[PDB]
RNA sequence: AUCGAGAGGA
């Protein structure tokens, strides 16, 4: 739903990286490479980016019950 | 009947990772300053969340436990902070925890991501990791219009023996005898497996030959920090904190010894 | 084995005088050889065996040693040589008549079906027969001499485990030996699955009589130059076709 | 719900001792030492130190469930030496080596940054 | 060896005899019995009823 | 609920007593996946264990009396096999002679047979691991196998 | 002095039948002082052996100078003089088959022994006379050393 | 039937064994005096197995044959198998 | 969707049917296992007529 | 709470 916080194997914080990801995708960067710029360099980490979904901004279409 | 005299030698010092080979002690000392190096440092880490306020779409626990793993400035604080199991006074005191307060409203138009930068500290010392005067700060919650957060939290003192959360090490890479002299490893097939970083070796070669009278030394290390602490203080803190507990131990011996 | 093997294996000697002196211990040679009666003993002992391998003969048709007995004797025998310190490279102290009148006291000792009237003897007879043929079988004289080389204190702790090991096997009085037997059957069907129907079909076929069986059969056996010959059989296959 | 506590595993409960000797009967110099909220980490480097001592026979542990929070030491040794006192040994010799090893590390630090 | 003749020679072993057996697709023992060069001792049925 | 109850269940429902079933005369319980992979790994006859590795092992056997084996190499390093450790893990003195999967049946024919060559034919002497390689064959749920004869 | 059985042995194959593991390997070894033959199981990863090698063995039912017999026990902390410094590899075991080629009436002319040194067997087989020291269910020590 | 002759096995069974002990452990655990020297023991479990090992069981088992009969025999008088 | 803690469940008297005084069915209403024709029937091969006596008898609606 | 149905687990 959101990018965790830390990689489930390593403990190493990937809650910082995921705009970051975002916005070298979209400078035409591979994955490969972006997860490299990032200094994600072991595997577990670049699971933890790579197989990332991200459904909170799916649900911040919805209206909000307070306002 | 005595002890080792084990050498250290530092290849590479980062504010993110130490390299350091430790010469010349046995692998239970040099696995055991490892697990302590995982699990046994103290450093800060929030505990106690009370969300007054959370219209987001995420729910409190979801909250909570992602503050929770968010890591702090532990370098100095952490050793006069005091465990509240051992502190005499209430609940919470400014000797024994450090107080957090979140507060954010989402009013424009654009999504508002409430990142690290929005825990606000009593502690001048504790701030979090990527709030530190590069990195990004770390993802909370987003909002949009409407939604607001609004909470209080305060970070404790702990071991990863506990929780990961208190867990300050980023992945602690530990080898010895590259090259597989011992024989600890039998490869079915040698040739098929790549030499190891620290492997001294022609490419002709895969393992070197048995050494029937041969222990494992040389240990290598790669301690990467998650920001709470520098390597060096990780590596210093995980060996007195051994040693305490070592100490511990001897004091119970010595009083059990006395009692017969 | 054949009746050439069962009297070399199972006759005890007493002609060979070599084979006697290695065999067991010098006095125990020297009366074996002098005393007549040893010998009328020993020759009964064989008539005995030979006459338990006819019976063996006529109860099990075909040459299938592989019988389900309480005690391993053969178990027991090693465990004496071990916690004996047998030495099978030396003359034994043991004496053949020791040997044979310690299986009679032991056959005696073993009972299921107690009494003295002729109808419990016959039945205790007929309960033990098969163990006491093996007993008889495996605790030769000739065996325990010159294969098993065991000693008097190792025969006789053989003699007492065999009889503690039987006393042990016999059934207890209030074992519901039909709902044993139910789950016993029971347990294979739930693993278990010309042509024959097979498997649980077929016993089901069985636990209720079926008037009309799925796969009726006969195994028809010829007797004259039929069996071997094939024109004839094939002649009868005509005839029962 | 029958989830135990984060800090039981090292936090001693009230009235329970944190170590306790008992004597092994089946081999005479032998003892038994049971530490309460310890784990490998210090069982294999106190075990290791007792196999370092000349005069101790038998040096072992182990850990009797993982989800109990115990660790038992065997100390079997010469005749003239007693368990107690190897395990003395063992602890204040693994202390010396923390010392030594924390005191060279820091000047190896204090040498990489000064250059 | 299960459906084979099993005899015992002169000298006293079992030797197992190869020779031609009929299997039928029915059941009339009563009266497969009752013919000629057709061993009534060996001969069987796997019918139970009959 | 009840003391009659519940020594009843103890005298005859016991797991211990409930090892060979009266079904076929054999062992219902063996050893099992992780075990008897391990243990057929653990007694072949290249298997040699340290010190510290034998020292550890017996940290858990409970029917230990306390005494370490004389290693099967003294020199030139001390080394325990683990056809050893199982010898002393098995119970009193029961023989048994067994038979491994890989046997061959040319072996007992010709010579090497009472020395194999495999490290096949399994044989328990004085409740002592002589020779051989154990499996299912050996530790498993077969009449005749070591728990049944333990039994 | 305790010493059972003597003599030097020259290497004629190693895993004639092929390498069933890989750190020991069996022996096929001939004597000339008595004209004997060993089958050995040597770990050879601490202990290497290759062909034409000739070595001593001596087995022995004490490793003590002086008769004295052994408990069986782990004792490394032993002063007392053994003759396993002399030797270069040392193996404890039993004996667990004595065969021989005797008949129901003549006697034993030939001999062999079979000791299982922890599940590593040896087969000493020749004449009678060098072999009847030998008994089952005893412990007896190999000591062997290479010579040049 | 005459108690000078007894046509049962002399071996106590294991039901037997089950009931004998399970019955005097109730007893023993409501306050019934024991026949052996009690060490330390307080459960009435192994208090009973004492006195079975012991031979000294007060109960008496009725051996009811199916004919109608039954031949009582004490526990001293039964040889304990386990 | 298999989590234990929708799983466990321990009686110790608790409610009881009306038809029958029988306990109760389902862990969602503190009912009872079942001890059935084929445990009763194991019982019998081992021979704990006290226990089937509880199981069917004592601990069920006496 | 009762009945019935459906979906499932071993
Ligand atoms: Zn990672
Ligand atoms: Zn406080």
């Amino acid at each position: 739903m959101i990018i965790p916080v830390r990689c489930f194997t390593c403990g190493k914080i990937v809650g910082n990286k995921w705009e970051a990801y975002l916005g070298l995708l979209q400078a035409e960067y591979t994955e490969g490479d972006a997860l490299d710029a990032l200094g994600l360099k072991r595997y577990c980490c670049r699971r933890m980016l790579l197989a990332h979904v991200d459904l909170i901004e799916k649900l911040l279409n919805y209206a909000p019950l307070e306002k | 009947p005595y002890a080792n005299q084990p050498t250290v030698r530092i290849t590479e010092l980062t504010d993110e990772n130490v390299k350091f080979i430790i010469e010349n002690t046995d692998l239970a000392v040099a696995n055991s300053i490892r697990r302590v190096f995982i699990a046994e440092v103290p450093i800060i880490a929030i505990d106690w969340v009370q969300i007054d306020a959370n219209s987001s779409v995420l729910h409190d626990e979801f909250i909570a436990h992602r503050l929770g793993l968010i890591p702090l400035t532990s370098d100095d604080i952490v050793d006069k902070l005091q465990y509240s199991r051992d502190c005499t006074c209430e609940e919470f005191c400014p000797e024994c925890s450090v107080e957090f307060t979140l507060d954010v409203r989402c009013n424009e138009d654009q999504t508002r991501h409430v990142t690290s930068r929005d825990l606000i500290s009593n502690s001048p010392r504790v701030i979090p990791v990527t709030s530190r005067n590069e990195q990004d700060d770390i993802l909370i919650v987003k909002l949009r219009k409407g939604q607001e957060l609004r909470l209080r939290a305060y970070a404790k003192k702990g071991f990863g023996k506990e929780h990961a959360k208190w867990n300050p090490t980023a992945g602690v890479a530990f080898e010895y005898d590259p090259d597989n002299a011992l024989r600890h490893t039998v490869y079915p097939k040698p040739e098929e497996w790549p030499k190891s970083e620290y492997s001294e070796l022609d490419e002709d070669e895969s393992q070197a030959p048995y050494d029937p009278n041969g222990k494992p030394e040389r240990f290598y290390y790669n301690v990467e920090s998650c920001g709470s602490l520098r390597p060096e203080t990780i590596v210093l803190s995980a060996l007195s904190g051994l040693k305490k507990k070592l100490s511990d131990l001897q004091t119970q011996l010595s009083h059990e010894i006395q009692s017969d | 084995p054949s009746n050439k093997a069962f009297e070399k294996k199972f006759r005890f000697d007493y002609t060979n005088e070599r084979a006697l002196r290695r065999t067991l211990q010098e006095d125990l040679v020297k009366d074996v050889l002098s005393n007549a009666h040893i010998q009328n003993e020993l020759e009964r002992e064989f008539e005995r065996m030979r006459e338990d391998r006819e019976v063996l003969r006529v109860i099990f048709p075909t040459g299938d040693s592989k019988v389900v007995l309480p005690c391993n004797l053969l178990r027991m025998i090693w465990n004496a040589q071990k916690i004996f310190h047998i030495n099978p490279r030396l003359p034994s102290d043991l004496h053949p008549i020791k040997v044979v009148e310690g299986v009679k006291e032991l056959s005696k000792k073993l009972v299921i079906v107690n009494g003295d009237d002729p109808l419990s003897r016959q039945a205790q007879e007929n309960a033990t027969l098969l163990f006491n043929i093996h007993l008889r079988s495996t605790l030769c004289s000739r065996r325990m001499a010159e294969e098993f080389r065991l000693s008097g204190e190792a025969f006789d702790w053989l003699l007492g485990e065999i009889e503690s090991k039987f006393n042990q096997a016999i059934a207890h009085p209030g074992e519901m030996v039909g709902a044993l037997a139910a789950q016993s059957l029971g347990e294979p069907a739930t693993q278990m699955t010309k042509n024959v129907t097979l498997g649980v079909p077929r016993l089901k076929e069985l636990i209720n009589i079926s008037k009309k069986p799925k796969t009726p059969s006969l195994t028809v056996f010829l007797l004259g130059q039929s069996a071997r010959d094939a024109e004839r059989a094939k002649d009868i296959l005509c005839r029962l076709e | 719900m029958n989830a135990p506590p984060a800090f039981e595993s090292f936090l001693l409960f009230e009235g329970e001792k944190k170590i306790t000797i008992n004597k092994d009967t089946k081999v005479p110099n032998a003892c038994l030492f049971t530490i309460n909220k310890e784990d490998h980490t210090l069982g294999n480097i106190i075990k290791s130190q007792l196999l370092k001592d000349p005069q101790v026979l038998f040096a072992g542990y182990k850990v009797p469930h993982p989800l109990e929070h115990k660790i038992i030491i065997r100390v079997q040794t010469t005749p003239d030496y007693s368990p107690q006192e190897a395990f003395t040994n063992a602890i204040t010799d693994l202390i010396s080596e923390l010392s030594l090893l924390e005191e060279r590390f820091r000047v190896a630090i204090k040498d990489k940054q000064e250059g | 060896d299960n459906k084979k003749k099993i005899i015992i020679t002169e000298d006293g072993e079992f030797k197992a005899l190869q020779e031609w057996i009929l299997e039928t697709d029915g059941v009339s023992l009563m009266r497969v019995l009752s013919e000629k060069d057709v061993d009534p001792v060996r001969t069987t049925s796997n019918d139970i009823v009959e | 609920q009840s003391l009659e109850t519940r020594a009843e269940i103890q005298e005859l429902a016991m797991v211990p007593r409930m090892i060979v079933t009266p079904q076929s005369n054999r062992p219902v319980m063996g050893i099992v996946q992780d075990t008897l992979t391990a243990v057929r790994k653990f007694t072949k006859r290249d298997v040699f264990l340290e010190r510290g590795e034998v020292m550890n092992l017996l940290m858990f056997l409970s029917t230990w009396d306390g005494k370490v084996p004389q290693p099967a190499i003294l020199k030139p390093r001390p080394l325990w096999t683990g056809k050893q450790i199982f010898s002393l893990i098995i119970p009193g003195h029961i023989n048994c002679i067994r038979t491994h999967s890989t046997h061959p049946d040319d072996e007992d024919s010709g010579p090497y047979k009472h020395i194999s060559p495999g490290d096949t034919k399994v044989v328990v002497e004085n409740g002592e691991l002589i020779m051989g390689i154990l499996c299912k064959k050996s530790l498993g749920t077969s009449a005749g196998s070591l728990v049944h004869i333990s039994y | 002095a305790g010493i059972l059985f003597e003599d030097i042995f020259d290497v004629k194959d190693i895993d004639p039948e092929g390498k069933k593991f890989d750190r020991v390997s069996r022996l096929h070894c001939e004597s000339e002082s008595f004209k004997m033959d060993l089958i050995l199981d040597v770990n050879i990863q601490i202990y290497p052996v290759d062909l034409g090698d000739k070595f001593r063995l001596v087995i022995a039912s004490t490793l003590y100078e002086d008769g004295t017999l052994d408990d069986g026990e782990y004792n490394p902390t032993d002063d007392r003089p053994s003759r396993a410094d002399q030797f270069e590899y040392v193996m404890y075991g039993k004996v667990y088959r004595i065969e021989g080629d005797e008949t129901s009436t003549e006697a034993a002319t030939r001999l062999s022994a079979y000791v299982s040194y922890g599940g590593l067997l040896m087969r000493l087989q020749g004449d009678a006379n060098n072999l009847h020291g030998f008994e089952v269910d005893s412990r007896v020590y190999l000591l062997m050393k290479k010579l040049a | 039937q005459a108690n000078q002759k007894r046509i049962t096995t002399p071996y106590m069974t294991k039901y037997e064994r089950a009931r004998v002990l399970g019955t005097r452990a109730l007893q023993i655990a409501m306050c019934a005096p024991v026949m052996v020297e009690l060490e330390g023991e307080t459960d009435p479990l192994l208090i009973a197995m004492k006195e079975l090992k012991a031979r000294k069981i007060p109960i008496i088992i009725r051996r009811y044959l199916p004919d109608g009969s039954y031949e009582d025999w004490g526990v001293d008088e039964l040889i304990i198998s386990d | 969707k298999h989590m234990v803690d929708d799983k466990i469940h321990s009686r110790a008297r608790g409610p009881i049917q009306i038809l029958n005084r029988q306990p109760m069915e389902g862990r969602s209403r503190d009912g009872g296992l079942r001890f059935g024709e084929m445990e009763r029937d194991c019982q019998i091969a081992h021979g704990a007529a006290q226990f089937l006596r509880e199981r069917l008898f004592e601990a069920s609606d006496p």
